[PDB]
């Protein structure tokens, strides 16, 4: 044989499948061949093949909206498939870890926020992008879910171990500062910036501002409030829609304190991404537990109770229904 | 006590549609460690059993088969619980009724956060999907779940659910079950007697929850219904349906 | 900034020992209240026996 | 290029001047605390076996 | 049928297995007599002490105990 | 190693007549466990042809066992 | 003409459920026998409590069964909705998932209680205004949007239960 004509053929035959693969009607194929190969295959294709053929169809992952499973599957997996493109590949990364950070599945946020540590631990980003990365992510050391609130710890101990100890405290330390009770220098201890994290925004505050349907207007609210303790406003006007109105007062009366409301607004581009994000899915929705055989067109046998291994067993759920529906009977038929 | 003269089922091979179970609510009581513990890890002190609500626990439902996974775990939706774990979410397993055998279990896992990006289990609980019938399990049912371990799927699973008869009846599992007999009107009801019995089950029940300090998770699995009537999913094998010869040696 | 390294490295001790201290102090403190919840049972028990 | 370096080098000097304006916190007396509180740890260990 | 040492037991002449077994509780004296319901729901100890205890058959559980105010035997 | 030669020949007369799933998926068992005592000869030659036969099963359970044991074969 | 009793003009069979913890004991301890305890012992299977009432010069005697909260005491089908004259829905004022859920006993009664049957939503523990976290307008626009009557009471600050129930013998009255 000729090596190189075999060696294209075994590419070809792979590159073939892969894509067949990741093109399937149902998800859980593509959820599967993330977990089971996604590594593999970006050796298969190539350098050059796996950004162009495998990093394009991995990313139409996150367009699946109605599956939150697969977008997590999709940060899962694009850390191995990144590692093998390339830093050539990080500037089409770079978008697409953005939106995961705002996704409408809390716990996409939380597997988004592992990728970047997983992507930030292998110096997959570049030197400006993970300073950016940190400023979008320093706002979630106070979100409430402790999934994404430890998630953030994780961004910011892999973020604190990557750069030099100059660049933490010139650099990352700012971006820290507003989230920190104490201004300590072993950042890159977990157990320390665990240790020193600020209380999380109360879940009672947090959920109830997310699901604030005019929470432009809260937002706008909340930076008058805001600029009223930064003394840039002297007297805060009271609010001019009576929805904002209703808000406040239901915020301050469920314990909003000031530190909540600083919380809110370090948090104000997460939470104003994920609100976006919750109306478009509401946009695009049997959601009763029940299975319709008529929907299905499948014809069920029947067999009155009245009166091969797999025929044996039925034969004996068949007694066990027709006994028990004779004994249920009696015992009424007694009374 | 009801009434049904006919019993509507379908084969496994037959129902097209994929496996959904939803995992409801955890009641019962997670013990915290002591300070020592605390200690020994300190990572402990940031882990859910220190957050003082119900931490946001989520159950990954697997499907297993003589040991070997099915399908990859389905995880429900992140959600802030306050004073109940209670999820209410249906889980579309993947898993379709033709594909699962007639040994498959469900192993459901509850992961609380261990610092930051390390999960570790609260406990976890497997189930038959068929019964000792072959008949897929129905209605809403009470798994005990394992504290400290992970939901195993080896047949026979050494985290089981549902307690058997064939080991030593529980009488809260009894009575459990019968408490559940009672609801669905498949027992007897004499008011007078409902009253006392059941007052003392409560006693039963309320005696066993302070020393029995184990968690049970509730998961519930849907229903087929075709014209209003349920439909039962028995196992079965889509091929399911001369010893002596003169000639042939 | 070698100084406020050296700093701040006896600043996440004090902090930890603060936190120490104060696990200790929650610890002793269930510690005693199990023993007065023994003790109590203890006498209980005793007047049982 | 050019004015990220200046932007980097900016910081810097900001930020050696802020080091070089923030008073020289006592490295003694933090030390003579931390005497202090192991101490208490200690008498909280006997303690804690008592 | 009851035995001395408080042990009601119920054999199922069809299958030659204990149907539903209860265990009396001897401080309530030794079991002199008992009924059944006609409902078959629920069944009543008898004791010497003059103790009627009171059983549910449909659970399988003792409900209540109450003893004569003489306590004579049952 | 010379007797299994002559084991695997009982086994590859029957793959082309299995008639139940039960038997379809036993079939699969005794080629994932004599597979690992088969010369590399006899494996490309007689197990290796049969398990891309039960790739076109009717049951959907023996046609993913048979990519799982034609994965773990080779 | 039918057999009648003077002890009673008419016999209302009251239903309460609801979430766990939600204050559904309390209400039936506050109703028929006064009474009240912070120990909470978890309703298991049905209990069946009796207080008999005068209304309009009519003699009703409530029967008022209480119901499991905890979902490993309940199934999918419930036999005790069957024959229930009114039924009562309650929830928690500081529980928002016990609010939520208000809608899925709704979806409960109408499987299978009474084709007629009287609901009446309850915000228990409204005694914890420090801690109410569905207001009368948040419920009051969902009662009525299915017009069931409503009320907010306390069964620790006792006064709003008694109105509870005496809204659902009402209520009842109205259809008998
Ligand atoms: N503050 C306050 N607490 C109440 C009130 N009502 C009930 N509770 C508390 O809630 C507990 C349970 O009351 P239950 O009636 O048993 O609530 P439930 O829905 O029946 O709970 P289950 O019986 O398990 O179904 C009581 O023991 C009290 O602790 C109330 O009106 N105010």
């Amino acid at each position: 044989g000729n090596y190189d004509t075999e060696l294209q053929a075994l590419h070809e035959m792979v590159q073939q499948k892969v894509v067949t693969l990741l093109s399937d009607p149902e998800n859980i194929v593509k959820q599967t061949l993330m977990e089971n190969g996604i590594t593999r295959l970006c050796v298969f294709f190539g350098r050059q093949k796996a950004n162009d053929v495998l990093l394009s169809h991995m990313i139409t992952f996150l367009n699946d909206k109605n599956d939150w499973h697969l977008r997590g599957a999709f940060f899962d997996s694009i850390v191995g498939v990144a590692a093998y493109v390339g830093w050539q590949s990080s500037s089409i990364l770079k978008p697409l870890l953005q939106q995961g950070l705002s996704d409408a599945e809390e716990f996409v946020i939380v597997k988004a926020l592992y990728a970047l540590t997983c992507m930030c631990q292998l110096g997959l980003l570049q030197k400006p992008h993970v300073y950016e990365f940190a400023s979008d992510i320093a706002p979630f050391l106070c979100h409430p879910n402790l999934w994404i609130r430890y998630g953030a710890v994780g961004f910011i101990t892999v973020v604190a171990r990557q750069i030099s100890t100059a660049d933490v405290y010139c650099k990352l330390m700012p971006y820290l500062d507003p989230y920190i009770t104490q201004p300590i220098i072993q950042i890159e201890r977990k157990l320390v910036l665990l240790s020193v994290l600020k209380e999380p925004v109360s879940r009672s505050i947090f959920d109830y501002a997310l699901r604030s349907k005019d929470i432009t207007s809260l937002f706008r609210h909340l930076h008058m409030r805001q600029k009223k303790r930064n003394g840039s406003l002297p007297d805060c006007p009271p609010p001019e829609d009576p929805a904002i109105a209703q808000l406040l007062k239901k915020l301050l009366s469920q314990g909003m304190t000031e530190e909540e409301e600083d919380k809110l607004l370090a948090l104000k581009d997460f939470m104003m991404k994920s609100n976006k994000a919750k109306a478009n899915i509401v946009d695009q929705s049997s959601q009763k537990g029940v299975i319709d055989l008529a929907a299905l067109g499948i014809t069920g046998r029947q067999v009155d109770l009245v009166k091969t291994t797999c025929k044996t067993e039925l034969q004996q759920l068949i007694q066990q229904k027709r006994e028990q529906c004779n004994a249920e009977r009696i015992a009424k038929q007694m009374m | 006590m009801g009434e049904a003269e006919k019993f509507h089922y379908i084969y496994s091979c037959d129902l097209d549609i994929n496996v959904q179970l939803k995992i409801g609510s955890l009641e019962g009581k997670r013990e915290q460690k002591s300070y020592k513990a605390v200690l020994e890890d300190p990572m402990l002190k940031f882990s859910g059993l220190y957050q003082e609500t119900c931490s946001d626990l989520y159950v990954t439902c697997q499907v297993f088969a003589e040991g070997k996974p099915l399908a990859l775990p389905v995880r429900t939706s992140y959600k802030a619980f306050s004073t109940r774990w209670n999820w209410n979410e249906w889980l579309k397993l993947p898993v379709k009724y033709p594909d699962l055998p007639r040994n498959a279990q469900v192993a459901l896992t509850i992961w609380d956060v261990y610092g930051p990006g390390k999960a570790v289990p609260v406990g976890g609980t497997t189930v038959s999907l068929f019964g000792k019938y072959g008949m897929f399990r129905q209605g809403m049912h009470d798994l005990k779940v394992w504290p400290n371990v992970e939901a195993d799927g080896s047949e026979p699973t050494k985290t089981p659910g549902r307690t058997s008869s064939t080991l030593s009846e529980d009488q809260m599992s009894r009575l459990a079950k019968l408490t559940k007999a009672h609801r669905q009107g498949h027992m007897v009801k004499v008011d007078w007697l409902d009253r006392l019995t059941f007052r003392e089950i409560e006693m039963i029940n309320e005696s066993e929850k302070r020393s029995s300090n184990f968690m049970y998770l509730m998961v519930e699995f849907r229903c087929v219904k075709c014209d209003d009537k349920e439909y039962g999913i028995v196992y079965y094998e889509k091929d399911g349906d001369l010893t002596s010869f003169e000639l042939v040696k | 900034m070698e100084g406020k390294w050296i700093t701040d490295q006896l600043r996440w001790k004090i902090m930890s020992c603060k936190m120490r201290i104060e696990q200790l102090k929650q610890t002793i403190c269930k510690g005693n209240e199990e023993m007065e919840k023994n003790s109590e049972g203890l006498l209980k028990t005793k007047e049982k026996n | 290029q050019l004015n990220v370096t200046e932007n980097e080098c900016q910081n810097y000097k900001r930020c050696l001047e802020i080091l070089e304006q923030m008073n020289e916190d006592d490295s003694e007396q933090l030390q003579m605390e931390l005497k202090e509180l192991a101490l208490e740890e200690e008498r909280l260990i006997q303690e804690l076996e008592d | 049928y009851a035995t001395v040492n408080g042990s009601l037991v119920g054999w199922d002449l069809r299958s030659s297995s204990n149907a539903w077994t209860l265990k009396h509780d001897l401080k309530s004296g030794l079991i002199t007599s008992f009924a059944v319901d006609i409902h078959q729901c629920w069944l009543c100890i008898g004791t010497s002490s003059g103790t009627m205890a009171c059983w549910d058959m449909r659970f399988q559980l003792p409900i209540s105990s109450h003893c004569h105010p003489s306590r004579a035997r049952i | 190693e010379n007797g299994l030669v002559i084991l695997v020949s009982v086994i590859t007369s029957c793959l082309q007549t299995l008639k139940y799933c039960d038997s379809k998926l036993a079939a699969l068992e005794l080629i994932l466990h004599l597979a690992p005592r088969l010369s590399v000869e006899i494996l490309l030659d007689r197990i290796t042809p049969y398990l891309l036969h039960f790739s076109n099963d009717s049951v959907p359970r023996v046609r993913a066992e048979a990519l799982r044991t034609l994965t773990k074969v080779l | 003409m039918s057999s009648m009793n003077p002890e009673y003009d008419y016999l209302f069979k009251l239903l309460l459920i609801g979430d766990s913890g939600v204050g559904k004991s309390c209400l039936l301890l506050r109703f028929a026998d006064d009474t009240y305890t912070e120990s909470y012992i978890s309703t298991i299977g049905v209990d069946f409590k009796i207080r008999t009432i005068e209304l309009d010069g009519k003699t009703i005697k409530l029967q008022i069964w209480d119901t499991a909260g905890l979902e490993r005491f309940r199934t999918i089908t419930s036999s005790y909705y069957r024959g229930a004259h009114g039924i009562i829905v309650v929830y928690d004022v500081t529980d928002q998932e016990s609010f939520n859920n208000v809608k899925q006993w709704l979806q409960e009664i109408d499987r299978y209680a009474s084709e007629n049957v009287n609901k009446l939503l309850v915000g228990n523990k409204c005694d914890l205004t420090t801690k109410k976290v569905v207001d009368y307008t948040t419920a009051k626009e969902f009662a009525d949007s299915l017009g069931i009557p409503f009320l907010e009471t306390s069964a620790k600050n006792a006064t709003n239960v008694e109105q509870s129930f005496m809204t659902m013998a009402a209520e009842i009255k109205k259809r008998m």
